[PDB]
RNA sequence: AGGUUAAGGUCCCCAAGUGUGGAUUAAGUGUAAUCCUCUGAAGGUGGUCUCGAGCCCUAGACAGCCGGGAGGUGAGCUUAGAAGCAGCUACCCUCUAAGAAAAGCGUAACAGCUUACCGGCCGAGGUUUGAGGCGCCCAAAAUGAUCGGGACUCAAAUCCACC
RNA sequence: CGACCGAGUGGCUUGCUACCUCGAUGUCGGUUCCCUCCAUCCUGCCCGUGCAGAAGCGGGCAAGGGUGAGGUUGUUCGCCU
RNA sequence: ACGCCACACGGGGUAAGAGCUGAACGCAUCUAAGCUCGAAACCCACUUGGAAAAGAGACACCGCCGAGGUCCCGCGUACAAG
């Protein structure tokens, strides 16, 4: 992919439950894989800003719940490391869900948004309220 | 099951029907080919398959190799063309298998083989001059299919 | 099914043993291009700060923008060039053939040497040239030492030898500039060799840490869940399987984990210089005050404070030079807190 | 056996070891003539090669060193000479000669040129859309002319629709 | 340096095991050889197998360790040792009263032994000792 | 205790030959009597050597290159059409040193490209088939390859004799 | 793609045998840590195609490196994401 | 370490394969002699060890009644004893 432009520690795990940032339905999300992704032995893979991931619907409408979706990443609570040495870290772990295309299954965004994001996924951040 | 088990002669004959219950059925269709009304001498060239070791062939092995033979000699020939090969063997030895472990391990009939002497003349074909590069193809699919290696010898033919 | 797995640490770094020269001792040198000069320098470490730079790389995004950069920070104060040796080629490789030395020593050189006090400056030339003549002459190389005495965070007084190698233009050329170099005094700089901006290769004897375990030595496994509580912490499940019938030498094991020498590759010198621009506030943590000829470099460094490093231009540079990047700013922040 | 081999007037062979000079109009050629057995001599106004061996692997090497021989007396006189065409369907390829190699670029639309170092003495002249790879040495200019042909090599595509490339028009 | 031998051996273009079993037969009778030219002694047969057997011959080894020479040097003074009882009192004594050299450190110039020799115009399908080392990875030194 | 042999061996390790006359093999085949132990099969081989038979040839053989390869007529029939060449039947005489009612491609059918057959250049053996010898392909396994090892090629291998 | 019939290689399964150990060579599965084989799953380079391309399918050389995370089940095996 | 820095290209020889010249066998033929290419694989390149390599190494200087060294003392860029 696009290079991000910053480093990123991922903070997210095969397994974690973290909050959808959209109006889709969704209110949280499971992760399930990480696009482009293959660890080593005993190695539980992880995700984290900027990457694409493979998650089904933990909570939110009957008809979005138990559904397989992709989606990005877009918040993380663990730092990051800018150009210029400062960190940057959020209040939760966010995700948007995405189709086959890269655009936002949803209408609108929920929260802020890392600058970073825009340089991977431009219709997902032409739809931010804040980019930080 | 594989020839190699049976290829060899290292048993006593097992031929006498009057002891031995339950042999199947051969497999071998016909034995005499082509024009069986017409004569062996009204033929100019006669050539016959010689083995050329001491073996046992399973009647599987004898229609297999009859078969792939003859089907050529149809396809070149015809249905009705002018020659007659022959088969000039019968399988009369009957086969064992131990199919409990080596207690009580006479084996149950399973089959029947001709054992054919080194030197000896398998099949043998009667036809003119022109087919004769045609009864040496399908004498060479015949050795094709027997486990033995085989020469192919033209017996009444100076037209070479 | 047991999923497949890379082996634990690196076969390519042994054995694993304790440093026989403190000093580094470079194998491999530049290939002869241009101009005539020596490949190599040397200084000692000092400590670490940032810096500010506009980025250089033209094929970056970036590039023309501000750029956070970490530094090593080593004093690299001139040294000496005390003697010519030369090598010839014979059937068994290279072998020393002569050398050739000067009058004007530094007053502590004898700290480490025994002082040459009768030598034949000519006759020594004399025969590597004739040995030239015949076309059996090898390579060109200067005996150089460090002056510790300049340094005043170093205890040491006593100079650090080495031998540093000399390729350039024609073997007659690099002779002839070498003997210069050795007859005036030795005195030379890193000035003289490295430019502010090229790729350099640093090597160094690495921070000792006496005996270790497989974990930290080789970065095995420590033992997971339960077999963790049952007597068994930090060691390897067996020592081979039944057959072999002996313990193979590629088993990860203890013993003697760093202190030992160690070439790290294209290391881009940011900035050479002197003063006390670099300083840190409060001093550099149990090194000291830095203020005079010195050298930054991007990135880490092999070794502890204080020990001698040594510079060769990169031997095998991914990237092309990117002359003098403009530095924007040198944190003289203090490094306690 | 013994094959005695006149050498033309317009040319003068030399030899030496088991190498063979062969000088001319157009050139020289040298070649080295090794074989078990096989003595190869000048005899003033002739070539030698004889043996005492008749073994079907002797005769065959004494038969090869005639032809080799012969293609030395022609390249010296005469000389050798093959001519080449390019053909492309879209995009213009460009054929040049570079140095001591030809050089082809934007073939079948790529960025980078495809190359290759010319052998010997043998000397490509290009006119137009036409070629003509010429020389003393055969086996060089025999090389050079092929190496032209082998450097529009496709092995990713359809070679029936992919035509384009340098080829081999008339041969000597 | 200074090797006071009874006997030198010019091995150029001669049969390596021949002048090997010859110079054994000699050194055990109390002779001191030097065999010289090393990198020119030959060695008959397809070269592709020839160098399979001695890149094996490389690549086997252990802990315990498998020496084995890459240089004409040594692979001369091996097949030689291969022909010496060198791990007793009077075949290492006879061993190490012989030494093979590359080139020739004498002013005289070495004899051929009868029967060594290969005639290079009635072969073929030889290779030379400094062939061997060269593809073994050797540095040529010579 | 002296002497001579047996099995086995005589390039080195290792006592005794780098023995003699001659031939084959290029695979390191092989240097492996017997064998749990030393594998190697059906099938295949213009690799190479030796041997026999039939036919062709200086009235020019085999191959190659050049030239000719003709008309009656694009036979008749079937068919809108078929003309060597879809199919069915026939398969004739002229010219001449040869040339098919055409053997194989090719066209919608023609055309177009060659085969047969004649001539020329050239100049020496050619061609068909039978049998034998040694080798080659077939031929994939686990800590480091092997003929006991080294290493050996007009042998230090294999076969026939001999000292 | 490929029946029948025929010739083999391996020593992973299974069966047969009773040579070695009954004054004991600690079990299955798993785990950890090390070396290896090729009958190659990926990656390099190739050949054919019912090869336009793109995606394939089949075959050759090749053991440098890689071949991962999870749900049921003690499972090996195997089914499933 | 969860943080940060550094880890080729290029040559040489080949396999499968693509070809050149070329004969046995006038022609043809990538092969029998010869040659041009061509794999993450082989060799070099690079990193690490390495005078006990028994052919036990090389150079420069100081010294053989004195060069150099161990012990002692204050300490660690080192360290389980050493
Ligand atoms: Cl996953
Ligand atoms: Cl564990
Ligand atoms: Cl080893
Ligand atoms: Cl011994
Ligand atoms: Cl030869
Ligand atoms: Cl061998
Ligand atoms: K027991
Ligand atoms: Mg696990
Ligand atoms: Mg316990
Ligand atoms: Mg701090
Ligand atoms: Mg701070
Ligand atoms: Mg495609
Ligand atoms: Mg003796
Ligand atoms: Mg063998
Ligand atoms: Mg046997
Ligand atoms: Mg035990
Ligand atoms: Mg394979
Ligand atoms: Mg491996
Ligand atoms: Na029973
Ligand atoms: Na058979
Ligand atoms: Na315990
Ligand atoms: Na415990
Ligand atoms: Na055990
Ligand atoms: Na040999
Ligand atoms: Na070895
Ligand atoms: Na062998
Ligand atoms: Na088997
Ligand atoms: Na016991
Ligand atoms: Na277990
Ligand atoms: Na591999
Ligand atoms: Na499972
Ligand atoms: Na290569
Ligand atoms: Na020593």
């Amino acid at each position: 992919m696009e290079a991000l432009g910053a480093d990123v520690t991922q903070g997210l795990e095969k397994g974690s439950l973290i909050t959808c940032a959209d109006n889709t339905g969704a209110r949280e999300l499971k992760v399930i894989s990480v696009h482009g992704y293959s660890g080593t032995k005993n190695r539980l893979p992880k995700a984290g800003l900027g990457d694409k991931i493979t998650v089904s619907v933990t909570k939110g409408t009957p008809e979005m719940r138990r559904q397989v979706l992709e989606a990005v990443v877009v918040r993380q609570r663990k730092p990051i490391r800018r150009p210029d040495g400062t960190r940057v870290k959020f209040e939760d772990n966010a995700a948007v869900i995405v189709d086959e295309n890269e655009d936002p299954r949803g209408t609108e965004l929920k929260g802020p948004i890392a600058r970073e994001v825009a340089q991977r996924f431009g219709s997902v951040a032409s739809a931010a309220t804040m980019i930080v | 099951k594989p020839a190699s088990m049976y290829r060899d002669i290292d048993k006593p004959a097992y031929t006498r029907r009057e002891y031995i219950t339950g042999i199947p059925g051969s497999k071998i269709a016909q034995h005499k080919m082509g024009r069986k009304q017409k004569d062996a001498d009204d033929y100019p060239v006669q050539i016959s398959l010689i083995v050329e070791e001491t073996v046992q062939l399973r009647h599987g092995s004898l229609e297999a190799s009859r078969l792939s033979a003859n089907r050529h000699l149809i396809k070149e020939l015809g249905e009705e063309g002018d020659y007659k090969m022959t088969l000039r063997k019968f399988p009369h030895q009957v086969l064992r298998e131990n199919k409990d472990g080596m207690r009580a391990a006479f084996g149950k009939i399973v089959g029947t083989a001709a054992r054919v002497q080194a030197g000896e003349q398998l099949f043998t074909a009667y036809c003119n001059v022109e087919d004769a590069e045609h009864v040496k193809e399908a004498f060479r699919r015949a050795y094709n299919k027997i486990t033995p290696s085989c020469r192919i010898d033209s017996s009444p033919a100076g037209n070479a | 099914p047991q999923p497949s797995r890379p082996r634990k640490g690196s076969l390519g770094f042994g054995p694993r043993k304790r440093s026989t020269s403190e000093t580094p001792r470079f194998n491999s040198w530049p290939s002869d291009d241009g101009q005539p000069g020596v490949q190599g320098f040397a200084g000692y470490k000092a400590g670490m700060t940032h810096v500010v730079l506009v980025n250089d790389e033209p094929n970056s995004p970036r590039e023309g923008m501000e750029e956070t950069v970490p530094v090593t920070v080593i004093e690299t104060p001139p040294m000496r060039a005390v003697a010519l040796r030369a090598y010839e080629d014979t059937p068994y490789g290279q072998r020393p053939l002569t050398e050739v030395w000067t009058d004007e020593f530094h007053s502590e050189l004898d700290r480490t040497l025994d002082v040459p006090e009768d030598h034949d400056p000519d006759a020594a030339e004399e025969q590597i040239r004739d040995a030239h003549e015949a076309g059996d002459l090898g390579d060109l190389r200067l005996i150089t030492h460090t002056v510790p005495d300049a340094v005043p965070s170093v205890p040491k007084k006593k100079p650090d030898v080495m031998e540093t190698r000399v390729g350039g233009g024609s073997v007659s050329d690099r002779l002839d500039h070498a003997l210069d170099i050795v007859e005036d005094g030795g005195e030379h700089a890193m000035n003289d060799i490295f430019r502010a901006g090229e790729y350099a290769d640093v090597a160094g004897v690495t921070k000792g840490k006496g005996t270790q375990g497989p974990v930290k030595r080789w970065g095995v496994q420590k033992r997971k869940g339960k077999h963790a509580r049952q007597g068994w912490r930090r060691r390897i499940g067996n020592l081979g399987p039944w057959n072999p019938s002996r313990v193979r030498s590629t088993v990860p094991q203890q013993g003697q984990t760093g202190y030992h020498q160690r070439t790290e590759l294209n290391k881009r010198l940011i900035d050479i210089g002197e003063g006390d621009e670099p300083t840190v506030d409060g001093g550099f943590v149990n090194y000291g005050e830095v203020d005079g000829p010195y050298t930054l470099v991007k990135g880490s460094v092999p070794g502890p404070d204080k020990r001698l490093v040594r510079f060769r231009p990169a031997v095998r540079p991914n990237d092309q030079p990117r002359l003098d990047p403009e530095v924007r700013y040198v944190s003289n922040e203090s490094n306690q807190g | 056996p013994r094959v005695e081999l006149e050498i033309p007037e317009d040319v003068d062979a030399e030899q030496d070891h088991l190498d063979i000079t062969v000088e001319g109009d157009n050139g020289s050629v040298t070649r080295r003539l090794w074989y078990p057995d096989i003595d190869v001599s000048v005899d003033g106004d002739t070539v030698v090669i004889e043996s005492d061996e008749d073994n079907a692997k002797t005769m065959s090497t004494i038969g090869t060193f005639q032809s080799h021989i012969e293609n030395m007396f022609h390249g010296v006189t005469e000389g050798w000479e093959y001519g080449m065409e390019v053909f492309y369907s879209h995009f213009p390829m460009q054929v040049n000669v570079e140095g001591d190699e030809v050089v082809i670029e934007n073939f079948l639309g790529e960025k980078a040129p495809r190359r290759t170092t010319i052998h010997g003495d043998t000397d490509v002249e290009i006119d137009g859309e036409e070629l003509t790879v010429s020389g003393p040495d055969i086996e060089a200019v025999g090389q050079t002319a092929a190496d032209i042909e082998q450097l529009t090599r496709i092995n990713d595509k359809d070679v029936r629709v992919f035509q384009d490339g340098v080829y081999i028009t008339r041969k000597p | 340096a200074e090797f006071d031998a009874d006997v030198i051996v010019d091995a150029r273009d001669c049969i390596m095991g021949r002048v090997a079993s010859q110079v054994a037969e000699q050194a055990l009778d109390g002779e001191t050889v030097a065999v010289v030219n090393a990198e020119r002694a030959v060695i008959t047969g397809r070269e592709e197998q020839i160098v399979e057997k001695y890149e094996k011959r490389v690549d086997i080894g252990n802990d315990n360790g498998y020496f084995y020479p890459k240089r004409p040097d040594g692979i001369f003074k091996r097949t030689i040792r291969g022909m010496l009882p060198h791990k007793k009192q009077r075949g290492r004594e006879a061993f190490e009263s012989v030494r093979v050299y590359l080139g020739n450190p004498y002013d005289e110039d070495g004899e051929v032994l009868d029967g060594t020799s290969l005639d290079r115009l009635s072969n073929i399908k030889f290779v030379t000792l400094g062939e061997i080392s060269e593809t073994l990875g050797a540095n040529k030194t010579w």
